[PDB]
């Protein structure tokens, strides 16, 4: 499943909330939480946060 | 870029500050 998966940002995403994970296309993200609704939580490098699940793709 | 759904409440916490 996506939980615990490693995905890659397909598009740049700029957080709109402090708990969101900004990232650039190509960024590798570790999915740490999956919720239905368009957002997952995960980490990229030293950052953590929610991000649009449709902004990433499985590697 | 793709459409970003509004943050669902079930993904929010007191840390969901804008």
């Amino acid at each position: 499943g996506p939980l615990g998966s490693v995905v890659r940002a397909k598009f740049n995403f700029q957080q709109t909330n402090e708990d969101e994970l900004s990232f650039s296309k190509g960024d590798v993200i570790h999915v740490t939480r999956v919720e239905e609704g368009g957002w997952w939580e995960g980490t990229h490098n030293g950052r953590t946060g929610w991000f649009p699940s449709n902004y990433v793709r499985e590697i | 870029p793709p459409v970003i759904a509004p943050r669902p409440e079930h993904t929010k916490s007191i840390y969901t500050r804008s």
